[PDB]
RNA sequence: CUGACUGGGGCCUGUAGAGCACUGAUAGGGCUAGGGGGCCCACCAGCCUACCAAACCCUGUCAAACUCCGAAGGGUCCCAGGUGGAGCCUGGGAGUGAGGGCGCGAGCGAUAACGUCCGCGUCCGAGCGCGGGAACAACCGAGACCGCCAGCUAAGGCCCCCAAGUCUGGGCUAAGUGGUAAAGGAUGUGGCGCCGCGAAGACAGCCAGGAGGUGGCUUAGAAGCAGCCAUCCUUUAAAGAGUGCGUAAUAGCUCACUGGUCGAGUGGCGCCGCGCCGAAAAUGAUCGGGGCUUAAGCCCAGCGCCGAAGCUGCGGGUCUGGG
RNA sequence: CGCCUCCUAAAAGGUAACGGAGGCGCCCAAAGGUCCCCUCAGGCGGGACGGAAAUCCGCCGGAGAGCGCAAGGGUAGAAGG
RNA sequence: CGAUCAACGGAUAAAAGUUACCCCGGGGAUAACAGGCUGAUCUCCCCCGAGCGUCCACAGCGGCGGGGAGGUUUGGCACCUCGAUGUCGGCUCGUCGCAUCCUGGGGCUGAAGAAGGUCCCAAGGGUUGGGCUGUUCGCCCAUUAAAGCGGCACGCGAGCUG
RNA sequence: UCCCCCGUGCCCAUAGCGGCGUGGAACCACCCGUUCCCAUUCCGAACACGGAAGUGAAACGCGCCAGCGCCGAUGGUACUGGGCGGGCGACCGCCUGGGAGAGUAGGUCGGUGCGGGGGA
C-alpha cells in the first residue's frame, strides 16, 4: 500500500512546524505529487498537513 | 447592599466570560426564576434595583431568593490620570454571571405576580433575561 | 447637593499659563438655582481639580446659608 | 499615587532533570525540589537542599508508593 | 400513576445527530444489565413532566421487552436549559432507593398571619418495593406559624417504605414576607 | 493511630534498610526469643533461628546467647557473614543484647 | 545521518474544565454559644422572639495568590522514518540589540484606543513584487530566474462599467432590508409543534338582562373603584360583594356573565426564519458606480465558467547535484 | 533600584508592565554532630486558689500543631519535644 | 579583616544648585496647539414605571437601576507633522449642521378665551444696540417676533488687529 | 500443597471508623514479682530483668454487619491538540482526534510474598 500525495493549499501563513512536515515528505512546490510509502511516521505528517494536501491510496 | 464583610484579598484580575455557568442553573427555592441570557459583571447596585423592585411590586408577601452575590471588587482609577502608577482603587462588587444562571427566584406569590416582578427586575439588569418556572427537570437536579 | 439644581459653566481660565490656557478650557463656575449661590474656581490646571473644590465649595455656601436663616 | 509592589525573586528552576528510563552518571542530579516531593530511592542520595542525585551509574526509574510518597531509584546497567 | 414510554436501541450513532432528529439519548442500567437507549424528546418530555423520579416509567423497548424504569438522573444543556440525556433506571424486585414527593395538606397558621410556606423538600428519599410505591406523603403543616418547621422526623410513612434520609432534615419552613416598609431602613442602612 | 511501640520499631528499622545490609529481625516475647536473617531487597527470609525451635529451656538471657550461637552457625553454613542488627522495638540490653552478642560469638559480622 | 517534523513507549506537569476536602468568600433554612429587645425579678434563678447572630448541619454558590479532582496538550529520553541551502564541530566576517499589524492566551486599561506589557503563532519589516478585498505594509489567494498573442486553477467572482450564468431546483424578504447600532415596542410576514373553544352552535358583530343582603381593620363623612384582612350567599338563565366616566355625596355608561341571533371555524402557548421602529452633526451626494425586487438581496442544493508573476506546456540562463 | 516567597506564568524550564500581595540586610555555642527516648493542635467531661486560656485527670484526634522570622514546599515511619 | 560601593556587576580617594541672558548637536524615537484613534468625562436621546400631580403611573413630572447617540468639554493614547502644522480674544468675510430662539404647520394639555406647557414636522429667512472685563463666557441696562446651540485646524494673523 | 497462630515484607483505605461475635491446647498478650541487669525530669505506667498461679477483661488475631469513611462504572457533558466558520464586540458554532470533574448504577468490614511454631 501507498500513498499518493498532493500539495495543493500553499503553506504560506502556516505554523513553522506544519512547512517542515512538508519538508519531510519531500513536498517542496505547489502541485507537486510524492508517491510515500503507507508507515504510520509518513502517515503522520501527511495528517498533519491534510489540510493543504490531497492524499490517494495506490497500489 | 451586598458586598463581602471581608476578603484575602483586596483585588482581582478580570478574568473572563467564557461559556455557560458552571453551576446554578436550576430552580432551586422558589416557584419561578429569571435567568440569564448573556454574560456580564453584574452590580450590587443592579441586584438591589432588581431586589427593590420586586418588594416593591409584592409590596407585602412573597419571598424573593437572590441566588448571585457579588464578591468581586471592581476596579476604576482615579479620573484624568495616565495610564501606570499602579492599579485603580475598589469602586464596586460585581458578581459574574453567565448564561443559563438562576439569579433570582419568587415563591409565596401568584403566577401573575412573579411573571410580572421578575419581567420588572429584568429591565434592572444589564442583559437579555428569562422567565422560568419550577420544572420536574429541576426538581431531578 | 442636588444636581437638577446645578448649572455648571466651562469656559477658559485667565491669567498665567501657555498654548494650555489659551486653548485647554478648565475654567468652571456653578451655579445654585434655589439659593443663587455662585462659585467658580480657577486654581489649578484641570476642571476635574477645579471642579472638585467648586463642589465642595458650594455645598459650604449653601450649609453656611442655610445655618444663617436656622439661627436667624 | 505609587505602588508599594513591584518584588519578585528570581525564578529558582526547580524540577525533575532526569526521568524514567534515561541513563545517568553517578553524581547526576535527578530532582531539584523543595523538601521531599520525591524520595531518594535505590542507589540515590539526597542533598542538604533535598537535591536527589544518581549514586551509581544506571536508568532512572520512578514508583508511586502511595502514603509512602513517591521514589527515584536508579537501577544499575 | 403508571407511565409508558417507547424506547429505542443506539449504538454508534452520534448524540448531536439523534438530538437534531429530536431523539433524547440516553442509557439504562443496574446491577444485570447496560443498554444506550433513546427516546423521541417530546414524546419523553410528556411523560417525564407527569412522571418526573417519582413515578414508574415502563419502556417498550423494540425487542418486545417492557421494563419497569424509575428516571435517575437528567442532564441539562446548562445554556439552553433543555434536556441532553436520560439514566433509566431499570427496577427489580429488591427495595429501592427513591424520591417520593410531599403533599403538603392545610394552610399554615403562619400563612394566615402573611407568612410564606417555604417548601425546603418538595419529595423525600426513601428506601421501599417497586411493588409499594405510593403516590405521595401527606403533611399537616397548618400548625406552623412564622416562623416554624417540620423535619423528616414528623413524617408519618405508610407502610413499607423507610426514610432515607436523616430525621434531622428539615422538610419545611414557614418565613415572614417581603414587606416594602422594611426598604427604608434597609436603604439608609 | 499508631503506638510509641510502632513508631519505635519502625524508626529503628528504616534506618537499618537504608544501609542495604543483610537484617538480622529479633523478636522478643515474655518466654521466647526469635531471629531471622531477612533480604529485604527479595522480602524473603535466609536463616532462622529460635529459642522455641531449639527446646531451650533455662534463664532467657542465657538462652537468648544460645540461640544467638545457633543463627550464626547456620548463617556461616549458607556464606552468610555481614549483618545488621535490627533491636526493633528493644532497647540493645539483656535478651536482645545477649543473642547479639552469641551471634556475634559465632562469627557474624556486626 | 546525528537535523526540523513525524510513529511507538516510558516518565515529568497542575493549566482549561470542574470541585468545595483545605484557605477564604457566600445567600437561605435548620440547629444552637454569645449577646439584643421583651417578661418576672433582683431572692438568683425563671420564661418570649418574626432583632443581631459563632460553631455545626442542609440546600445553593464564588476564587489569579483555594484544590478532593483534573484533561486536551507540552517537555524530555529511548528505538524508528526523515539526505535537508538539514545537523554537529573549529575558525574568518558580520549586521541587529526603535519593531509593527493580525489570530489565540493573560495582565494593565474602562470586558476604551491604530493603547500598553508579556506568551504561542503568523505576516510586513526585507514580499509597498503578483490576484482578490472599490481604493489600502501586514485580511484572503500566493513565495516573482528570463521569454510566449498557449493551457489548468486559487481567493474572489460570472447584469453593465468588468473577464465569466441575466445558469438550474426549492424557500424566505417588500424593508432598496440587503448596503452600518442597543434596550425596548408592534395584528409586518412565514414555518413547525402543542393545548382550548366549537349543533345542552363557537370567536366577532348586532338584541335583551346584567339584580339582591347593598356594611368591615372603617376612616377625611368613598357597601363597590380610600388604603386593607374580607370573599360569606341569595331572588327556581341564576349576574364580580366589581377592569375603564361621578365621587373626602348619588347617577349613568361598560365588561366578565346569560339568553336571542345568523352558519363556519375561531382563539392560546411554545421553538425557529426574514423583515418594521428605536436611528440627530456639520463642503455634494452615492451600496465602488450604474442600476437591482419569483433579484443583480438572503438561506439551502447543484452543474459550468472566468480568474494571478500559483500549477502545466515550450524555449532559454545560471548555480548545485547526478550521470 | 539588590536579595527571598506566592500569583500573574497560558499543567516542563523561562517569561513583561510605575501588575496583585508579603518579607531580607538577621539569627543559634546550640537553635549545631550523634545516640536514646517521646508526639501535636483542638474538642468534650472531671478538677482548690483558677478565669475563654497556668497546671492535673479522662475520652475523642493523621495532623488543622510545631518546625527562630515572610511565603511556599516539605514534615509525626520527624525535619517537631 | 576594612563595602547602606543599598543607584546593591560596585565610573573618582574626593562633588550641590540655577539660567526668562542663554548656546550647539539631535528627536515628531518625546510633551505643550490642531488633527487622529478612543468616548471614561461631557451634551443629548431613549428603556423600566417606584412615586408626584386634590382624584389620575405617563397634562407636566420619572426614585433605584438599564440601553444608546453625538464627537462641541476635560482627559487617555503618542499615529503624520519639532531641516516649524503661528497658539487666546476681537475685526472682516462667510458657509454648513439641526438636538429650532423667532417666524410657518400640527398632536396632547390639568387647552373656556387670551396667554402658556409639552411633543412632532420644519434650516426659507431672521436672530438688535449698549455698560463691565483682554476675555470666550457671564452679569447688567434698554429693547425685541426672537435676542438659538454647534461644525468648519474651538473656520478665518501669505486678511487686519495684538 | 490445606487450616490456625507468631514474626517479617509487598499492594497503599475495596485494607479505615463503629457495632457484634469469637479464640487461650499452642502462640501472643495481659499477668506474678522488682533480688539481679536496666529504668521513672515523680511513678516497674513505660523501658528492663527473673518468673508461670491466673485471665482472654484489656490489647492483638479471626469472623459477621454497609451507619460513616474509602473505592466507583457505563452513558452524556465541560474542556481541548489540529482543521474551519460566525459576531461590531462580550463572545458563538462546525469537523477530526483526545476527553474530564460532579453525579448515578454499583463495590468494599482486605488481598498477597517469605520464614517460623502447631494441626490434618
Ligand atoms: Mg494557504
Ligand atoms: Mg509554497
Ligand atoms: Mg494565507
Ligand atoms: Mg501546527
Ligand atoms: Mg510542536
Ligand atoms: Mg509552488
Ligand atoms: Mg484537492
Ligand atoms: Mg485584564
Ligand atoms: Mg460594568
Ligand atoms: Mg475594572
Ligand atoms: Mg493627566
Ligand atoms: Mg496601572
Ligand atoms: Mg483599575
Ligand atoms: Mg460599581
Ligand atoms: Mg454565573
Ligand atoms: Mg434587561
Ligand atoms: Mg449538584
Ligand atoms: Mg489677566
Ligand atoms: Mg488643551
Ligand atoms: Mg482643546
Ligand atoms: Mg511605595
Ligand atoms: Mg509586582
Ligand atoms: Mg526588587
Ligand atoms: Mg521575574
Ligand atoms: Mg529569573
Ligand atoms: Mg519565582
Ligand atoms: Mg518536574
Ligand atoms: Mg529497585
Ligand atoms: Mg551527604
Ligand atoms: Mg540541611
Ligand atoms: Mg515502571
Ligand atoms: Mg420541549
Ligand atoms: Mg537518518
Ligand atoms: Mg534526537
Ligand atoms: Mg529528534
Ligand atoms: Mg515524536
Ligand atoms: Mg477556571
Ligand atoms: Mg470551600
Ligand atoms: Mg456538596
Ligand atoms: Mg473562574
Ligand atoms: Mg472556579
Ligand atoms: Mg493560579
Ligand atoms: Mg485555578
Ligand atoms: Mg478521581
Ligand atoms: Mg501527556
Ligand atoms: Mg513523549
Ligand atoms: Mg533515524
Ligand atoms: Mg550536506
Ligand atoms: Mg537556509
Ligand atoms: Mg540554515
Ligand atoms: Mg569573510
Ligand atoms: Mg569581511
Ligand atoms: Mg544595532
Ligand atoms: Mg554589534
Ligand atoms: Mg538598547
Ligand atoms: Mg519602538
Ligand atoms: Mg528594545
Ligand atoms: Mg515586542
Ligand atoms: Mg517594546
Ligand atoms: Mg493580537
Ligand atoms: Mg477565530
Ligand atoms: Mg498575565
Ligand atoms: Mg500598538
Ligand atoms: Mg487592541
Ligand atoms: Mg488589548
Ligand atoms: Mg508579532
Ligand atoms: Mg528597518
Ligand atoms: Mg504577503
Ligand atoms: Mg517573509
Ligand atoms: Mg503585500
Ligand atoms: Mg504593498
Ligand atoms: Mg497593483
Ligand atoms: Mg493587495
Ligand atoms: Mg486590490
Ligand atoms: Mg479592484
Ligand atoms: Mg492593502
Ligand atoms: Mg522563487
Ligand atoms: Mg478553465
Ligand atoms: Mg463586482
Ligand atoms: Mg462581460
Ligand atoms: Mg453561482
Ligand atoms: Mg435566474
Ligand atoms: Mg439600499
Ligand atoms: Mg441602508
Ligand atoms: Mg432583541
Ligand atoms: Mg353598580
Ligand atoms: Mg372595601
Ligand atoms: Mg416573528
Ligand atoms: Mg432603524
Ligand atoms: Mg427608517
Ligand atoms: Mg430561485
Ligand atoms: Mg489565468
Ligand atoms: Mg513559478
Ligand atoms: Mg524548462
Ligand atoms: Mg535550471
Ligand atoms: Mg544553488
Ligand atoms: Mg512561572
Ligand atoms: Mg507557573
Ligand atoms: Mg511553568
Ligand atoms: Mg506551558
Ligand atoms: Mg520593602
Ligand atoms: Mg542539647
Ligand atoms: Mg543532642
Ligand atoms: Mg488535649
Ligand atoms: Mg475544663
Ligand atoms: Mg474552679
Ligand atoms: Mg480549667
Ligand atoms: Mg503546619
Ligand atoms: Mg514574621
Ligand atoms: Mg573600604
Ligand atoms: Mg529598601
Ligand atoms: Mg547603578
Ligand atoms: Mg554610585
Ligand atoms: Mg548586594
Ligand atoms: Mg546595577
Ligand atoms: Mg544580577
Ligand atoms: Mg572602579
Ligand atoms: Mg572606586
Ligand atoms: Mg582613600
Ligand atoms: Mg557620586
Ligand atoms: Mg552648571
Ligand atoms: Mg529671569
Ligand atoms: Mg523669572
Ligand atoms: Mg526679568
Ligand atoms: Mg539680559
Ligand atoms: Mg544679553
Ligand atoms: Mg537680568
Ligand atoms: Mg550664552
Ligand atoms: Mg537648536
Ligand atoms: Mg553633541
Ligand atoms: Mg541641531
Ligand atoms: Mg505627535
Ligand atoms: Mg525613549
Ligand atoms: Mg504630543
Ligand atoms: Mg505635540
Ligand atoms: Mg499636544
Ligand atoms: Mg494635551
Ligand atoms: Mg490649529
Ligand atoms: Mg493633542
Ligand atoms: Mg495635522
Ligand atoms: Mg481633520
Ligand atoms: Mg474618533
Ligand atoms: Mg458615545
Ligand atoms: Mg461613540
Ligand atoms: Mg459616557
Ligand atoms: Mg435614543
Ligand atoms: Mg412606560
Ligand atoms: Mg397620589
Ligand atoms: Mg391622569
Ligand atoms: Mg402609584
Ligand atoms: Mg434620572
Ligand atoms: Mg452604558
Ligand atoms: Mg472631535
Ligand atoms: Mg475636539
Ligand atoms: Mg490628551
Ligand atoms: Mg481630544
Ligand atoms: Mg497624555
Ligand atoms: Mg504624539
Ligand atoms: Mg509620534
Ligand atoms: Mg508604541
Ligand atoms: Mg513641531
Ligand atoms: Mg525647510
Ligand atoms: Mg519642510
Ligand atoms: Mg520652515
Ligand atoms: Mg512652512
Ligand atoms: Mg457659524
Ligand atoms: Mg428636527
Ligand atoms: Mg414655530
Ligand atoms: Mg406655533
Ligand atoms: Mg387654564
Ligand atoms: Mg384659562
Ligand atoms: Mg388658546
Ligand atoms: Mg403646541
Ligand atoms: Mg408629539
Ligand atoms: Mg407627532
Ligand atoms: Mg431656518
Ligand atoms: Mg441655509
Ligand atoms: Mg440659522
Ligand atoms: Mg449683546
Ligand atoms: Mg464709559
Ligand atoms: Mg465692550
Ligand atoms: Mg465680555
Ligand atoms: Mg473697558
Ligand atoms: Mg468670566
Ligand atoms: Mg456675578
Ligand atoms: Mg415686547
Ligand atoms: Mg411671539
Ligand atoms: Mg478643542
Ligand atoms: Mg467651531
Ligand atoms: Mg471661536
Ligand atoms: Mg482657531
Ligand atoms: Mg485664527
Ligand atoms: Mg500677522
Ligand atoms: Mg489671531
Ligand atoms: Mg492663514
Ligand atoms: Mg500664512
Ligand atoms: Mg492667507
Ligand atoms: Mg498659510
Ligand atoms: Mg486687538
Ligand atoms: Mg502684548
Ligand atoms: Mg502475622
Ligand atoms: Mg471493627
Ligand atoms: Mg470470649
Ligand atoms: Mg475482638
Ligand atoms: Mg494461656
Ligand atoms: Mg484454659
Ligand atoms: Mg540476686
Ligand atoms: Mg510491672
Ligand atoms: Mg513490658
Ligand atoms: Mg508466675
Ligand atoms: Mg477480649
Ligand atoms: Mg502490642
Ligand atoms: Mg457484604
Ligand atoms: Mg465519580
Ligand atoms: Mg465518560
Ligand atoms: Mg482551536
Ligand atoms: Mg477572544
Ligand atoms: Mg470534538
Ligand atoms: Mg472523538
Ligand atoms: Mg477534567
Ligand atoms: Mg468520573
Ligand atoms: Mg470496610
Ligand atoms: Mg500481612
Ligand atoms: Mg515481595
Ligand atoms: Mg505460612
Ligand atoms: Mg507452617
Amino acid at each position: 500500500p501507498r500513498l499518493k500525495v498532493k500539495l495543493v493549499k500553499s503553506p504560506i501563513g502556516y505554523p513553522k512546524d506544519q512547512k517542515a512536515a512538508l519538508k519531510a515528505l519531500g513536498l517542496r512546490r505547489l502541485q507537486q505529487e510524492r508517491v510515500l510509502e503507507d508507515t504510520p511516521a509518513i502517515r503522520g505528517n501527511v495528517e498533519k498537513v491534510a489540510h493543504l494536501v490531497r492524499v490517494e491510496v495506490v497500489e | 447592599m451586598l458586598m463581602p464583610r471581608r476578603m484575602k484579598y483586596r483585588k482581582q484580575q478580570r478574568g473572563r466570560l467564557k461559556g455557560a455557568t458552571k453551576g446554578g442553573d436550576y430552580v432551586a427555592f422558589g416557584d419561578y426564576g429569571l435567568v440569564a441570557l448573556e454574560p456580564a459583571w453584574i452590580t450590587a447596585q443592579q441586584i438591589e434595583a432588581a431586589r427593590v423592585a420586586m418588594v416593591r411590586h409584592f409590596r407585602r408577601g412573597g419571598k424573593i431568593f437572590i441566588r448571585i452575590f457579588p464578591d468581586k471588587p471592581y476596579t476604576k482609577k482615579p479620573l484624568e490620570v495616565r495610564m501606570g502608577k499602579g492599579k485603580g482603587n475598589v469602586e464596586g462588587y460585581v458578581a459574574v454571571v453567565k448564561p443559563g444562571r438562576v439569579m433570582f427566584e419568587v415563591a409565596g406569590v401568584t403566577e401573575e405576580q412573579a411573571m410580572e416582578a421578575l419581567r420588572i427586575a429584568g429591565h434592572k439588569l444589564p442583559i437579555k433575561t428569562k422567565i422560568v418556572r419550577r420544572d420536574a427537570y429541576d426538581e431531578a437536579q | 447637593i442636588n444636581p437638577a439644581d446645578l448649572r455648571i459653566d466651562t469656559f477658559r481660565s485667565s491669567g498665567a499659563g501657555g498654548q494650555h490656557v489659551n486653548t485647554t478650557d478648565s475654567a468652571i463656575r456653578i451655579t445654585h438655582l434655589p439659593t443663587g449661590i455662585v462659585v467658580e474656581c480657577q486654581d489649578e490646571r484641570s476642571q476635574h481639580k477645579n471642579k472638585a473644590k467648586a463642589l465642595s465649595v458650594l455645598g459650604a455656601r449653601i450649609h453656611a446659608a442655610e445655618m444663617a436663616k436656622r439661627q436667624q | 499615587g505609587s505602588t508599594r509592589n513591584g518584588r519578585d525573586s528570581q525564578a529558582k528552576r526547580l524540577g525533575v532533570k532526569r526521568y524514567e528510563g534515561q541513563v545517568v552518571r553517578a553524581g547526576n542530579i535527578l530532582v531539584r525540589q523543595r523538601g521531599t516531593r520525591f524520595k531518594p530511592g535505590k542507589n540515590v542520595g539526597m542533598g542538604r537542599d533535598f537535591t536527589l542525585f544518581a549514586l551509581v551509574d544506571g536508568v532512572v526509574e520512578f514508583q508511586d508508593r502511595g502514603r509512602l510518597g513517591r521514589y527515584v531509584h536508579v537501577r544499575p546497567l | 400513576m403508571e407511565y409508558r414510554l417507547k424506547a429505542y436501541y443506539r449504538e454508534g450513532e452520534k448524540p448531536s445527530a439523534l438530538r437534531r432528529a429530536g431523539k433524547l439519548p440516553g442509557v439504562m442500567y443496574n446491577r444485570h444489565l447496560n443498554r444506550k437507549v433513546y427516546v423521541d424528546l417530546v414524546e419523553f418530555d410528556k411523560v417525564f413532566r407527569q412522571a418526573s423520579i417519582h413515578h414508574v416509567i415502563v419502556l417498550e423497548l423494540p425487542d418486545g421487552q417492557s421494563l419497569p424504569t424509575l428516571v435517575r438522573q437528567v442532564n441539562l444543556d446548562k445554556r439552553r436549559r433543555r434536556p441532553e440525556h436520560v439514566d433509566f433506571f431499570v427496577l427489580s424486585d429488591e427495595p429501592v432507593e427513591m424520591y417520593v414527593p410531599l403533599r403538603f395538606v392545610g394552610t399554615p397558621a403562619g400563612v394566615r398571619a402573611g407568612g410564606v410556606l417555604q417548601e425546603i423538600h418538595r419529595d423525600i428519599l426513601v428506601k421501599v418495593s417497586p411493588r409499594n410505591i405510593p403516590e405521595f406523603i401527606e403533611v399537616d403543616v397548618s400548625g406552623l406559624e412564622i416562623g416554624d418547621s417540620l423535619h423528616a422526623s414528623d413524617l408519618k410513612l405508610p407502610p413499607g417504605v423507610e426514610l432515607a434520609v436523616s430525621p434531622e432534615e428539615t422538610i419545611a419552613a414557614v418565613v415572614p414576607p417581603e414587606d416594602v416598609e422594611k426598604l427604608a431602613e434597609e436603604a439608609a442602612a | 493511630r499508631l503506638t510509641a511501640y510502632e513508631r519505635r520499631k519502625f524508626r529503628v528499622r528504616n534506618r537499618i534498610k537504608r544501609t542495604g545490609r543483610l537484617r538480622l529481625s529479633v523478636f522478643r516475647s515474655l518466654k521466647h526469643i526469635y531471629a531471622q536473617i531477612i533480604d529485604d531487597e527479595k522480602g524473603v527470609t535466609l536463616v532462622s533461628a529460635s529459642s522455641l525451635a531449639l527446646k531451650l529451656k533455662g534463664n532467657k538471657t542465657e538462652v537468648a546467647r544460645q540461640v544467638g550461637r545457633a543463627l550464626a552457625e547456620k548463617a556461616l553454613a549458607l556464606g552468610i557473614k555481614q549483618v545488621a542488627f535490627d533491636r526493633g522495638p528493644y532497647k540493645y540490653h539483656g535478651r536482645v543484647k545477649a543473642l547479639a552478642e552469641g551471634a556475634r560469638e559465632g562469627g557474624l559480622e556486626f
